[PDB]
């Protein structure tokens, strides 16, 4: 029984991924999240034994083998009209949108250890057949006692394939042209994509695009001062053409990403 | 200048 395992706490939100509050396990006082999902509003399903779970299950159980920078789904349980997932909970946390709200844009040496953890995070999905789809910095959460990054809410993802999504559901101001124009994208190259949004959110403090006409149009301003190498990276990430964007592999051996903290390193220097 | 979430889902 879910309501005997697990002592609830307060609301920590709710959105389009659910309600999701905290917890704690009782039988060892691990601290959870506790994530309810309507049916109702399950639109991609899919099968484990062939049960039928919400697809966000079967990828999060694709991606939750051992230790990464990826949410750990514990365990989750069916009800009448929901799903619930126990999702392992870091303490202390903040997500990455409110840090960058109140810090304002990060030093270079802060994003691009933050950048490179989110890379090895999406290849991480990438390598167990998993697409996000929805990259942003309200979905990533810090560990700020181990200066660990964690990417959550795969409720907007699908399987990785290699032939062209025609729908989507993630966050429109880090969707790629592509979509905008033809309602046509590749998963790597969308979530390049969308990593360009995210790295630019982080050296200036907000993300560059807001109006379908900016994200198309294809120019970067800069509004706050970024070295020529990070510049480059990111207009390279933000390429209007798909194929003109890094694969992750020239991403993490851009000349800007080299030299990156550890995750205690950029704890004890930027989070303590 | 204003810094907003988006949602998404
Ligand atoms: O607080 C929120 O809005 C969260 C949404 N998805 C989550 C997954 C794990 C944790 Br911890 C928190 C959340």
């Amino acid at each position: 029984p879910l309501e005997s395992q697990y002592q609830v706490g307060p609301l920590l939100g709710s959105g389009g991924f659910g309600s999701v509050y905290s917890g704690i396990r009782v039988s060892d006082n691990l601290p959870v999240a506790i994530k309810h999902v309507e049916k109702d509003r399950i639109s991609d399903w899919g099968e484990l034994n062939g049960t039928r779970v919400p697809m966000e299950v079967v990828l999060l159980k694709k991606v939750s083998s051992g230790f990464s920078g990826v949410i750990r789904l514990l365990d989750w349980f069916e009800r009448p009209d929901s799903f619930v997932l126990i999702l392992e909970r870091p303490e202390p946390v903040q997500d990455l949108f409110d840090f960058i709200t109140e810090r304002g844009a990060l030093q270079e040496e802060l994003a691009r250890s933050f950048f490179w953890q989110v890379l090895e995070a999406v290849r991480h999905c990438h390598n167990c057949g998993v697409l996000h789809r929805d990259i942003k910095d309200e979905n990533i959460l810090i560990d700020l006692n181990r200066g660990e990054l964690k990417l959550i809410d795969f409720g907007s993802g699908a399987l990785l394939k290699d032939t062209v999504y025609t729908d989507f559901d993630g966050t429109r101001v880090y969707s790629p042209p592509e979509w905008i124009r033809y309602h046509r994208y590749h998963g790597r190259s969308a979530a390049v994509w969308s990593l360009g949004i995210l790295l630019y959110d982080m050296v200036c403090g907000d993300i560059p695009f807001e109006h379908d006409e900016e994200i198309i149009g294809g120019q970067v301003f800069f509004r706050q001062r970024v070295s020529s190498e990070c510049q480059h990276l990111i207009r390279w990430c933000l390429a209007l053409r798909p194929s003109d964007r890094p694969t992750f592999e020239e991403i993490q051996n851009h000349p800007w990403m080299q030299d990156v903290l550890l995750p205690q390193e950029t704890a004890e220097i930027h989070l303590h | 200048r204003k810094r907003r979430r988006h949602p998404s889902g």
